RNA sequence: ACGGAAGGGCACCACCAGGAGUGGAGCCUGCGGCUUAAUUUGACCAACACGGGGAAACUCACCAGGUCCAGACACAAUAAGGAUUGACAGAUUGAGAGCUCUUUCUUGAUUUUGUGGGUGGUGGUGCAUGGCCGUUCUUAGUUGGUGGAGUGAUUUGUCUGCUUAAUUGCGAUAACGAACGAGACCUUAACCUACUAAAUAGUGGUGCUAGCAUUUGCUGGUUAUCCACUUCUUAGAGGGACUAUCGGUUUCAAGCCGAUGGAAGUUUGAGGCAAUAACAGGUCUGUGAUGCCCUUAGACGUUCUGGGCCGCACGCGCGCUACACUGACGGAGCCAGCGAGUCUAACCUUGGCCGAGAGGUCUUGGUAAUCUUGUGAAACUCCGUCGUGCUGGGGAUAGAGCAUUGUAAUUAUUGCUCUUCAACGAGGAAUUCCUAGUAAGCGCAAGUCAUCAGCUUGCGUUGAUUACGUCCCUGCCCUUUGUACACACC
């Protein structure tokens, strides 16, 4: 029952393969991106 | 000069050559055949024809392939066939026939190999003819 | 000239013997020295199975057989004869391995 | 790319053979999941351009006109 | 090893035979001959008509070769296919079974098809044919019909020597139909192996 | 989505029908005992005795 | 106690041939003078070592997790030995 | 078809003469029953060590739970500045599972939602089917063409007699000439001082060469050390038996009975193959064989964890081990055959070393007539201890420890050591198999197999007694006969 809330209309880290589209999610001390 | 004897699967190859009465079965003397009860089965092809009878022939056997009793019978047939073959090849046909007479008249498969072989086993029961125990209810 | 050994393996006895006689004939026609074709005994690849595809009926068993006969023939020949003898025996059904 | 590799192999080579192992991670020739290959040619089935035969769980696919 | 190698060669032959039975059914496929040569392995497809197996100037035979090589992990060029028209294809039990199955599938009376294949086999030199159609030949009782012409032996080595049998499953709207085709070729026109029945004695004066 | 299948009846299957039971693994056939009966003549196994 | 007294070198053959971290987080995250909150598990093949002593484990025997307190005499035994997988038959 | 009808023949799935037993004991295994969450299920001579069914996971089909779509393809609405995909960290969960949530990142028309329409199903139906197998039926039986007999179903051919294992033949003859089955055939096991050919088989004469004995012998060694050969071995092409010869008996013959010769005289022994008709025999759980029905996204698909299939008042079938001295136990002697084995890799393992053992470790040979392996098997033989007592017979049950296989041994996988040492004193009524290298005893290899034999398929070792008949029992084949049977005496 994964709904994927629409996530309506809208940093940087290591592993430079991320092409400036790897904005991290800031909940608390969350240094981990969507890719990894 | 070279002869062989078989009973079921044991083959005994005997070499009969010119020598002085030396009877070996596996490198040991014929007094050492070691069934300890069928040792006279291997003496039988000697005591029938002539007890010593021999300062002229040497018999050296080698037997493999069967069991204790089968090997005993194989060597006892092999040395008899070797003596018959030696007398036919070297000494004379008259003597060969004359001691073949004693061997075959007392025959315990001394000269003719026994044709009895293990009959193949069939499914549905252990052994060639014995069947598994049948039940009805 | 080189030492060679030809190993022939097959289930078809007639094809195997035909190829072996062809090799022997091609050796004797050039008067080479060869150790005669030695017949490695038939491996009977027996397989026993149950006739029924289920578990009903009299327990009838069934044996299938696959007879693998082998021959080996080693001789001496130059590279030309070696290549022509490996390229003369392509009878269908016989596996041929030539070793130096 | 996921279907692009499969289509490229299918066209360039001409045919495809896929063992019926829906959990084999690496197809023998195509660098893709075996399940991906099987489902891609299943999409490419009688909807158009491919004929498939099974023949002991090996999924022989061939291209059509 | 060698025992495993020969067993695997037989398994490979069975794989090829069933693959071509499934693929070349419409082509009148009869049987593969596998001939391993030091340079290459050649598989000859024996078919009644060997133009559809070739296709458009070798398109179909080329794609079959590519499929076989890709499946059996051969090297490009190492395996090659061929295709041979079967001589007197009325004596091939597999071919006759395939033809009768095709007739029953496209729609035709069971008796008509069975007697057609029987007549064709008998007129193409055979000393006997038997077509057995088992299954729901009518509504729900699934009887078995036999259609035989000429002679037919059942017991012994001559059954392996000269008897050809083929079994096919026909898929119509009510169950499966089992077709069995048995052809006894004339031993006189054998061209290989024994040329007469074991009990046949021919005397000359 | 997978647990080890390196041995036992789940490691191998019939090369023809993919069945895990009644498998013949002698000489590496890996063929079910029924499929082997169906296509034993093709492999080269015959009945003589 | 145990045979004289990790703690596997003084143990039988099977346990040394074989050689839940939340058990401690359920141990200390509760007031003392009572038993820890149960920790449920399917791993009946887990050996009880002298570190899970005093805890409460719900062992799965196929259904209806069975509540067992770990005692010092249970050491060297499998976790499944205390969760019976069948019902007594009463014959 | 059947008959407690008659004639003839037959069969150790019948008996007679007997052997080994089974039924009694403990245990193993399958079945029923009971129980259970589930104890998956099919099968009741021709089910019950059967489904190659020796299930820890898998297998699995059952149960308690948790994921995923591996729902092709066609149409619309979500959507071409986002339909959807995935997510680390915590709640939830056995689960380090993004299952769902706290949560905001990530990817990109690859999929989501309705609609059809597919796909999968060890779901159901074997009483809708194919195929296969089993059985009727181990027997000798079955069929048409033309002719003959019948109004006809049908019949004759296909049979009085004799003979054969045989509808095998001699014959007879409203049948004649044919087909299938039987036989013939093929495989194998017997022999062949005949041919071909062999450091992948072997044997001798010289070499090299340890021992014992010294007129030169005996047994040993010499896997690239010499030559010769093929008796043993191997396997190709063949030979050989055809009841030969000789007697007797045979209605005229088919045949039969003895003896000799022969390797072999019973179809030479054993198989494989094996007709026409059938069964509502079994198998939809072998199959990507399958019709129909059911199910198909909280799945009856598939996968993951755990459990079960093994669970125990009881009954039954196949078996293993015994009840002992024709023995147990210790040494010592030290004889097979059929087979299998790893190049993407861990298989068969020799040898050395360590360990009481199981086993561990370091190498080695072998893809194999080459090495494991001469598979130095067991029963057996010899010499000793035991001394007839539940004994030193028997080894169930149980406790403790040591290992091995496996991701995982708990409900002990198995092996090993010590200890406990049950029933069982030859088994009721009943009942099975078997005629010569057979019964029986004995072990071995293969199959299943990661591990697990008390199972099976084969193999060889030791090797009887009894019979060479009969139709009494149980059945079978042919004929005659009776029937009020035809689902055919259930
Ligand atoms: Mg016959
Ligand atoms: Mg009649
Ligand atoms: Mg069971
Ligand atoms: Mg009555
Ligand atoms: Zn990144
Ligand atoms: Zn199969």
């Amino acid at each position: 029952k994964h709904k994927k809330v629409k996530l309506a209309v809208l940093r940087e880290c290591s592993n430079p393969t991320c092409g400036a589209g790897v904005f991290l999610a800031n909940h608390k001390d969350r240094l981990y991106c969507g890719k990894c | 000069v070279q002869t062989f004897g078989k009973k079921k699967s044991a083959t005994a190859v005997a070499h009969v050559k010119a020598g002085k009465g030396l009877i070996k079965v596996n490198g040991s003397p014929i007094t050492l055949v070691e069934p300890e009860i069928l040792r006279f089965k291997v003496y039988e092809p000697l005591l029938l024809v002539g007890l010593d009878k021999f300062s002229n022939i040497d018999i050296r056997v080698r037997v493999t392939g069967g069991g204790h009793v089968s090997q005993v019978y194989a060597i006892r047939q092999a040395i008899a066939k070797g003596l018959v073959a030696y007398h036919q090849k070297y000494v004379d046909e008259q003597s060969k026939n004359e001691l073949k007479k004693a061997f075959t008249s007392y025959d315990r498969t001394l000269l003719i190999a026994d044709s009895r072989r293990p009959e193949p086993k069939k499914f549905g029961g252990k052994g060639a003819r014995s069947r598994f125990q049948k039940s009805y209810r | 000239i080189i030492k060679i050994r030809i190993t022939l393996t097959s289930t078809k006895v007639k094809q195997l013997e035909n190829v072996s006689s062809n090799i022997v004939k091609n050796a004797e026609q050039h008067n080479l020295v060869k150790k005669g074709p030695v017949r490695l005994p038939t491996k009977v690849l027996k397989i026993s199975t149950r006739k029924t595809p289920n578990g009903e009926g009299s327990k009838t068993w069934e044996t299938y057989e696959m007879r693998i006969h082998k021959r080996y023939i080693d001789l001496e020949a130059p590279v030309q004869i070696v290549k022509r003898i490996t390229q003369i025996t392509i009878e269908p059904g016989v596996d041929v391995e030539v070793v130096v | 790319e996921d279907r692009n590799k499969i289509h490229q192999y299918l066209f360039q080579e001409g045919v495809v053979v896929a063992k019926k192992d829906f959990n084999q991670a690496k197809h023998e020739e195509i660098d893709t999941k075996n399940l991906y290959v099987i489902k891609a040619l299943q999409s490419l089935t009688s909807k158009g351009y491919v004929k498939t035969q099974f023949s002991w769980q090996y999924y022989y696919y061939t291209l059509t006109e | 090893s060698k025992k495993r190698k020969l067993v695997a060669d037989g398994v490979f032959y069975a794989e090829l035979n069933e693959f071509f039975t499934r693929e070349l059914a419409e082509e009148g496929y009869s049987g593969v001959e596998v001939r391993v040569t030091p340079t290459k392995t050649e598989v000859i497809i024996r078919a009644t008509r060997t133009q559809d197996v070739l296709g458009e100037n070798g398109r179909r035979i080329n794609e079959l070769t590519l499929l076989v090589q890709k499946r059996f992990k051969y090297a490009p060029g190492t395996i090659v296919l061929y295709a041979e028209r079967v001589q007197d294809r009325g004596l091939s039990a597999v071919a006759q079974a395939e033809s009768m199955k095709f007739k029953l599938l496209n729609g035709l009376a069971i008796r008509r098809a069975a007697y057609g294949v029987v007549r064709y086999v008998m007129e193409s030199g055979a000393k006997g044919c038997e077509v057995v159609v088992s299954g729901k030949l009518r509504a729900a009782r699934a009887k078995a019909m036999k259609f035989a012409d000429g002679f037919l032996i059942h017991s012994g080595q001559p059954v392996n020597d000269f008897i050809d049998t083929a079994t096919r499953h026909v898929l119509m709207r009510q169950g499966v139909l089992g077709i069995k085709v048995k052809i006894m070729r004339d031993p006189a026109k054998s061209r290989t192996g024994p040329k007469a029945l074991p009990d046949a004695v021919t005397i000359i004066e | 989505f997978s647990h080890p299948r390196r041995y036992g009846k789940g490691s191998r299957q019939c090369r023809v029908c993919s069945s895990h039971t009644g498998l013949i693994r002698k000489y590496g056939l890996n063929i079910c005992r029924q499929c082997f009966r169906e296509k034993a003549n093709d492999i080269g196994f015959n009945k003589f005795r | 106690s145990y045979r004289g007294v990790d703690f596997v070198k003084l143990a039988p053959a099977r346990v040394r041939r074989r050689f839940m971290k939340k058990l401690r987080a359920a141990k200390l995250a509760a007031p003392e003078n009572e038993k820890p909150a149960p920790v449920r598990t399917h791993m009946r093949n887990m050996i009880i070592v002298p570190e899970m002593i005093g805890s409460v484990v719900g062992i799965y025997n196929g259904k209806a997790f069975n509540q067992v307190e770990i005692r010092p005499e249970m050491l060297g035994h499998y976790l499944g030995e205390f969760s019976i997988t069948y019902t007594p038959v009463r014959h």
